[PDB]
């Protein structure tokens, strides 16, 4: 999945 | 600093609601409000939390002080609290300690807790955006999405539109499909559904950073969902006469 | 092409709390005349017999006779998002492997749609002749429920004596003895509240508490349970499914 | 032959519920007198003292001193299977099983049962310090509400007030109740002869806020190096009485 | 025991 740090 | 408030009832709330997501935390605290701005143990969501001066019956604050608080402890703490006993959170220009001290007006009972603070809280920002979707229906239809769909499996998938939202899941004993539509009525606060489209959103989000956001369902009766793609979902929850609460989650990709 | 519209789908979400913990696999025969469940546990102790009728659906369409291989536990899962007032629309295709279940709340404005796999049937439907039995007690079932509850404390198995003016339930344990005893009712000012038994030759017989627990189960479905039993044959824990079917529980004695 | 009936069963069903978790197995000593009993916890630490008086039984009847031993969390069953709306317990000279029926003023369910007694196998004193009269509810609070903080209470007697004080790993606690009192009543009174400064472990008295539905004020009496006495009257009808050993 | 169950029908 996408993790929060990808952003911002 | 001095925060004196009357109907503690909120603030249980609003710890109810971070206490179990996220442990610990960074409360910023000037003379606007208390800001809380923090992400979870496995780095996916982000927790927003403002209160401000004009909610508290008596803030005063001077200078921007940063404290770290571990909410569970907090938490236990408000636990502890009376229904009716007015509620004073106080701190010292340098002490290390935070004090909440619960009194009851008419009665004799005075309950003085005294929480060590601490201190590390990677604060990242959010561009002031605007989101393809937004979508505002009762915090509780959001929370029996959540739940109903939560045993079927582990993701969910939103499908926002012009008039209808779309919800699915699909596990190891089959699938499910909830949609909810727009509002008729001429009185509706915290019973309509409202969409603000401007190009449909197709986001895959995860279900337990979701259910874990739900548990800060009795704060509002409204809440604010704010998709767009391939950046992470806004529930957005206010806190009727203070401030308000929003996560962020980042999707499934 | 099964499809059935029932408004109150709190039935069918009572239903499925009833049976969920008895049996975990079950084959539902689909017909023109309604759904129809008829099944066993795993040692082969008590039955169950679930009957629903065309005439209490809202809408009923059947074209081919249908076996449907269920997981009661799953379909418990599917119909527990479903609202007490919420209703609920089962459907299938003549052949098709998968049964849809549509619950559609009364605002039209929240439509949940589930698919659940069945599986391959394999159930020896026996028949059980409805009978005369020699004695039929019908009370309401919240005391039976409470019996049931307060004498599953004491032991493992309940003894039945029914008689000319009482029935007494019986429990006798590592731990102790217990014994209540019902009286019957007179002329109390409500139906479903009255306690009478139409006894044709005295009972005396030992049951397991444990599924008079998953008999009690189904509870709130009505206000009264009839059991029936006579010696040497099943005992008959009988909830009627208000202007619609039927459910009995089966238990062969010790 | 032993025979007591009694019409307000909540008071018994709260009493099992009380000692059903600090107590395993018992010695109920039954006499013309009344029902006493009196018993330790697991590996023998604090005291339990319960009083109940013939005189509050609404029929008391009693031949012998009969001595059973129960286990505690049976009789809370067999009390759950009854209705807090009439309560006849019952034992023969020499039985090995003691009778509970319970019966409906109005002639429609009669319960019977009989539990299986099991296997038996010091004197209770003095002048305390410090003697507090407030609610067993505030009690109740204030005890689980430190018990969150720490393990261990500090009660602290002086002229105007009681202190509670609680200090952990993560910070400390204090609730204090003051000596109002006006011409209007008061809610909090104190028997003070020396102020006091002790310290109990809190699981004990969590173990005693059990019996709080059994009255509505709870009496405290502590000195220094002697127990803590946790007392609960009933209705005229006896008393539960809680001991517990203070730290050195 | 414990009649199991048809047996009986
Ligand atoms: C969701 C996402 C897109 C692109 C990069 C990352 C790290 C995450
Ligand atoms: C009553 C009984 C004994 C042994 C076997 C069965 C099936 C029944």
């Amino acid at each position: 999945q996408c993790s929060m740090t990808c952003f911002y | 600093f001095e925060a004196r408030l009357v109907q503690g009832s909120i603030l249980k709330k609003v710890l109810e609601a971070l206490k179990d997501l996220i442990n610990e935390a960074c409360w910023d605290i000037s003379s606007s409000g208390v800001n809380l701005q923090s992400m979870d143990s496995s780095h996916v969501s982000l927790v927003q939390l403002t209160l401000r001066s004009e909610g508290f019956d008596t803030y005063r604050c001077d200078r921007n002080l940063a404290m770290g608080v571990n909410l569970t402890s907090m938490s236990k703490i408000l636990k502890c609290a009376g229904n009716e006993d007015i509620i004073t959170l106080r701190a010292e220009d340098n002490a290390d300690t935070l004090a909440l001290v619960f009194e009851a007006p008419n009665q004799e009972k005075v309950s003085d807790y005294e929480m060590k603070l601490m201190d590390l809280v990677e604060q990242l920002g959010i561009p002031e955006q605007e989101y393809s979707c937004v979508v505002k229906m009762p915090s509780g239809e959001f929370a029996r999405i959540c739940r109903d769909l939560s045993h079927i499996g582990d993701a969910v998938v939103i499908s926002c539109a012009k008039d209808g939202v779309k919800f699915s899941a699909s596990g190891e004993l089959g699938n499910g499909n909830i949609k909810l539509s727009q509002t008729s009525n001429v009185d509706k606060e915290e019973e309509a559904v409202t969409i603000e489209m401007n190009e449909p959103v197709q986001l895959t989000f995860a279900l337990r950073y979701l259910n874990f956001f739900t548990k800060a369902t009795p704060l509002s009766s409204t809440v604010t969902l704010s998709m767009s793609a391939d950046v992470p979902l806004v529930v957005e929850y206010k806190i009727a006469d203070m401030g308000h609460l929003k996560y962020y989650l980042a999707p499934k990709i």
